[PDB]
């Protein structure tokens, strides 16, 4: 769907 | 009428405010357990000059299988040397990336820098196993890699007097 969207390898720091 | 030199104005401020937060949230530690280093926020806002672009690129989506350049980001925030790789968000912020960092040791400000960390499913499929060709999954560490969004900007000091700015406003 998106880069850096689910499906991604890497999740932001929250 | 609002003038366009107060976007570049509202970025200057935005730029060296965030700089002198994030850099002392960097020194102190990113996210000390739940939320607790500094200034615990998503994005932040550093200077470095351009050391290398990585010849390898990193897999940042499984589902649509795509892949993007490493932009090696090391400084020294305080005493410690944060060496991470700053990624980009799509092939648009990729290509206008690899056409800005033309002069290497380029020194610049980027603004609005999205750390992402690595991670994946953990529990196995144990089935369906036939689209799979003989191939059991290597051990990776699971490090933090710093994207660059379309919302990001890389502000590009020409001289010394905007680092000169920052660095004695920060202070280590």
């Amino acid at each position: 769907q998106d880069d850096f969207g689910d499906g991604c390898l890497l999740q932001i720091v929250n | 009428m609002e003038i366009e030199e107060d976007l570049n104005l509202k970025i200057l401020e935005d730029v060296k405010k965030l700089y002198l937060q994030s850099f002392d949230y960097i020194k102190n530690g990113i996210s000390s357990g739940g939320s607790g280093g500094s200034i615990d926020l998503s994005r932040i806002t550093f200077l470095y000059k351009f050391i290398s672009v990585n010849p390898t690129l990193l897999l940042i989506n499984e589902k649509t299988q795509a892949k993007r350049r490493i932009f090696q980001g090391e400084y020294l925030y305080g005493k410690k040397k944060i060496q991470f790789n700053i990624i980009a968000k799509n092939l648009e912020i990729e290509r206008e990336l690899i056409q800005f960092f033309k002069k290497p040791y380029q020194c610049y400000i980027m603004h609005n820098v999205q750390v992402f960390q690595m991670l994946n499913k953990n529990k196995n499929n144990n089935v369906v196993e036939f689209m799979d060709s003989e191939d059991l999954q290597s051990s990776v560490d699971s490090q933090l890699y710093y994207l660059i969004d379309e919302s990001s900007h890389v502000l590009e000091d020409d001289s010394m007097d905007f680092i000169s700015t920052l660095t004695r406003l920060s202070d280590s």
